[PDB]
RNA sequence: CGCUAUUAUUGGGCCUAAAGCGUCCGUAGCCGGGCCCGUAAGUCCCUGGCGAAAUCCCACGGCUCAACCGUGGGGCUUGCUGG
RNA sequence: UCCUGGCUGUAAAGGAUGCGGGCUAGGUGUCGGGCGAGCUUCGAGCUCGCCCGGUGCCGGAGGGAAGCCGUUAAGCCCGCCGCC
């Protein structure tokens, strides 16, 4: 049945990227969904994400502007150091800045480029390029 | 377990019948008058040594990384081969 | 308001259309009969016909080509021709005509004006390339796949294909100043009629 | 000299050609974002005269083809080959003949008519200069079974790949690559055709003004 | 010199593709880009301009 | 050993080329919807005690240079343990 | 070969295609239920459209060595078993 929502989200986005649509809903909303959202509209991947309020969860509207080409969840979540960022971009992303890791830490999730300068580690959840 | 032998110095090609390296090899040991073919492969590794050293020691993070950086550096202006304002790259 | 009395358009049966339909055509359908017909509206029809009446007129008109394959669209398009200056393919469309130097009848317009994007779909095929734009009268079973500029009318009958012509040169002669008001454009509807 | 040979003494078909003879045009770059058509070589040879030198025109393959008869067999000779200018500018191209000379004039003129502007970088982890030596991020191709992915590799590296991935790159003007490949590389159509293509799906990838300065980003000729 | 962009992606045209370029036919001061892509699933457009909302 | 993505975690295949149990029920195991509170076992950071030497990387020095030997900085020891 | 009570456990037992969930144009048929319009010999009747569920034929993008598949994927993602 349904066991993760978010690479549902993500794969949808990149379908939806891929034949050109202007905005995509997602239905089953969850604050990772938020947090993700977030970051990719702080990192300039996407626009204007809003949340909607249906008496059992919440919708998520997205708005698509032509940057993403391809977007994925990473499963496992491997945990990783802050001395081994390196390998994990080498096998997700195509040149040494291009395309973001997401990372759960303790202090929130952000990109491994903020969790390197903060010098921490934690969980590998999704990648954008 | 074993323990260690001497190991070769210098690296030899992958296929040995390949018209352009031929071509190549063949004027550079007349135009400097090697005896055979091994001097030319021991320069050669020399070179890529030096190569993959600066290409593992760029953009890496450490107090040993700089250490190592500057000693490559100052290694090749004293062997006379780049000057004294150069870079990695 | 439109350019033509609406008892103008229904008597010529601009606002009918077939039993299939498509997504493509929701835009433009406005009802369903009882029987299984889908009827569309003139509004859009009026908008855009003046909106691809400025565009062609934008446009010099030898670097103009029309073409209806079928039967009841053949002398229409001929008129429209010889009042633009555009050419007008009526008959078969020469495959080659865009692709090959060799053949006689070799050109290359600038925009294309298509009467049916299915019965005419050899000529749709060689302007997309070359890279120009495309102007289509559709039906309520057409696609818009290829299609840069649509206009929703009857895309079958004599008299509907004859007027929507007749608007058509008009509007582009007016776009173009070559007549300072449409009432100076007395030319009858009737002369772009396929006669029995 | 060249140039007002070919270009009068030769008289267009097209409009492409009008306007290049007349000078509307004048260079190579505005003929590829608009969907026009080519027809004719002397297009190229004009906007590009490094096409015509044989330094610069790479027979990539000869082979040999059969059909029977009730009297016997009919041979035919396929010729593929591949022209460029070491700037950014490549086209392959495919002939057929009953005689080697033929196909291969037929295939270079195929060739020339089939040109695609590529993009050019650095990207490599372990250069990270912005000197348009190599490809600026890793792309993928694909023709019948074969399937390449290039990826960018540092200065002093040059070509880590096949014999005809070696001499297209060196036509498209790429002199450090590293590359995996599967399928059957062995059919030279095929794996040209994959190589050919992964390098015009460097114009599929979405980037944003700040990569092209942090990757060193050329379209086409460079300074 | 520059890349075109489509207008209803966002996306850069290739050096070969089947693209259109056409002007506005509402406001005739914006050039519109349609992309092989959107011009055969009939990806709907919009001037940047006027919002003629077009096919 | 590599060539070999012909053992495939990275990274292979199962309509017709080798390959979906005749079909279903269910035990262990693996995988599991959204929100709030707590704990801190996994997880991340910092610091203490260990993981012999030789062997491996770098620089300087002594045998003509080198192979070799010496001084110093890193690594290795697939990890364990106190806060 | 049929009937009554048992054993055998095999087939081209074939969609030659394991099961669950999410996404990526549609068109036209037919079975069941429901809603809404109209006709009606007033019948559990006839025609048209829409929603849900089954079951077919076509087909664009896309995929594939190709034959072909193509929202009843042989496409892109999240899982588990069996086999080469
Ligand atoms: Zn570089
Ligand atoms: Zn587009
Ligand atoms: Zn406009």
């Amino acid at each position: 049945t349904l066991l993760d929502p978010l690479a549902n989200a993500l794969s949808h986005i990149t379908n939806s990227e891929r034949v050109g649509k202007k905005e995509v809903y997602i239905k089953p909303a969850s604050k990772l969904i938020g947090e993700v959202l977030r970051v990719m509209l702080e990192n300039g991947y996407i626009g204007e994400f809003e949340l909607i309020d249906d008496g059992r969860a919440g919708i998520y509207r997205v708005q698509l502007i032509g940057k993403i080409n391809k977007a994925g969840a990473i499963k496992p979540r491997f945990p990783v150091k802050a001395r081994d960022y390196e390998k994990w971009e080498k096998r997700f992303l195509p040149a040494f800045e291009f395309g973001i890791l997401i990372v759960s830490t303790s202090q929130g999730v952000m990109t491994h480029k903020e969790a390197l300068e903060k010098g921490i580690g934690g969980r590998l959840i999704a990648y954008v390029y | 377990g074993d323990p260690k032998r001497q190991r070769k110095k210098y690296e030899t090609p992958s296929h040995p019948w390949i018209k352009e390296r031929l071509d190549r090899e063949r004027v550079l040991k007349r135009n400097y008058a090697l005896k055979n073919k091994k001097e030319l492969w021991r320069h050669e590794t020399q070179l890529k040594e030096f190569r993959r050293r600066a290409r593992r020691l760029l953009a890496a993070r450490g107090k040993q990384a700089e250490i190592e950086r500057q000693q490559l550096l100052q290694r090749l202006y004293r062997l006379g081969l780049l000057p004294a304002d150069a870079v990695l790259d | 308001e439109y350019l033509v009395p609406l008892d103008q358009y229904l008597a010529a049966g601009v606002h009918i259309g077939t039993q299939q339909k498509t997504k493509d055509m929701k835009k433009f359908i406005y009802r369903v009969r009882q029987d299984g017909l889908y009827v569309l509206d003139v509004r859009k029809t009026d908008e855009r016909l003046r909106v691809a009446g400025k565009f062609l007129a934008k446009f010099d008109p030898e670097s103009i080509l029309a073409v209806s394959v079928r039967l009841y669209g053949q002398r229409p398009v001929k008129k429209f021709g010889e009042v633009t200056g555009a050419k007008a393919i009526p008959g078969r469309f020469l495959p080659g005509t865009m692709t090959n130097p060799q053949v006689k009848n070799f050109i290359e317009p600038d925009v294309l004006i298509v009467t049916d994007p299915r019965a005419d779909h050899q000529a749709l095929k060689e302007a997309v390339e070359i890279g120009i734009p495309i102007v289509a009268l559709v039906d309520t079973e057409n696609f818009l796949s290829y299609v840069d500029i649509a206009i929703p009318t009857n895309n079958k009958g004599r008299k509907a294909l004859a007027l929507i012509y007749w608007i058509l040169a008009r509007e582009v002669l007016y776009n173009r100043k070559e007549i300072e008001s449409r009432e100076d454009f007395k030319i009858p509807v009737e002369d772009f009629e396929m006669r029995i | 000299e060249i140039a007002q040979r070919v270009l009068e003494e030769w008289e267009p078909k097209t409009k492409l050609g009008r306007l290049v003879k007349e000078g509307q045009i004048t260079d190579i770059h505005e003929i590829f974002r608009k969907g026009y058509q080519i027809k004719e070589p002397e297009i190229v040879d004009v906007l590009l005269p490094e096409v015509n030198l044989r330094e610069n025109q790479e027979v990539l393959d000869i082979a040999l083809t059969v059909r029977m008869t009730d009297s016997g067999r009919r041979i035919r000779f396929r010729v593929l080959a591949a022209v460029g200018n070491r700037d950014g500018y490549v086209g392959l191209g495919i002939g057929h003949g009953r005689e080697v000379g033929i196909a291969i004039r037929k295939a270079i003129n195929y060739a020339k008519m089939n040109i695609i502007e590529i993009k050019r970088g650095c990207g490599s982890w372990e250069c990270r200069c912005r000197r348009p030596h190599s490809i600026p991020f890793a792309v993928e191709g694909k023709e019948g079974s074969v399937r390449v992915k290039l990826m960018p590799g540092p200065r002093g590296l040059g070509l880590v790949i096949g014999d005809v991935g070696k001499k297209i790159l060196t036509l498209a003007g790429v002199q450090d690559v590293w590359s995996q490949t599967l399928g059957e590389t062995r059919t030279t159509v095929n794996f040209a055709k994959a190589v050919f293509n992964a390098l015009y799906n460097t114009n599929r990838v979405a980037i944003k003004p700040e990569d092209i300065e942090r990757y060193g980003i050329v379209v086409g000729r460079a300074m | 010199f520059e890349v075109p962009v489509c207008t209803s992606c966002g996306k850069e045209i290739t050096p070969r593709e089947h693209a259109t370029h056409f002007v506005c036919p509402n406001c005739g001061e914006a050039i519109i880009w349609r992309c092989e892509s959107c011009r055969v699933l009939s990806v709907p457009y919009k001037c940047p301009k006027c919002g003629w909302e077009g096919p």
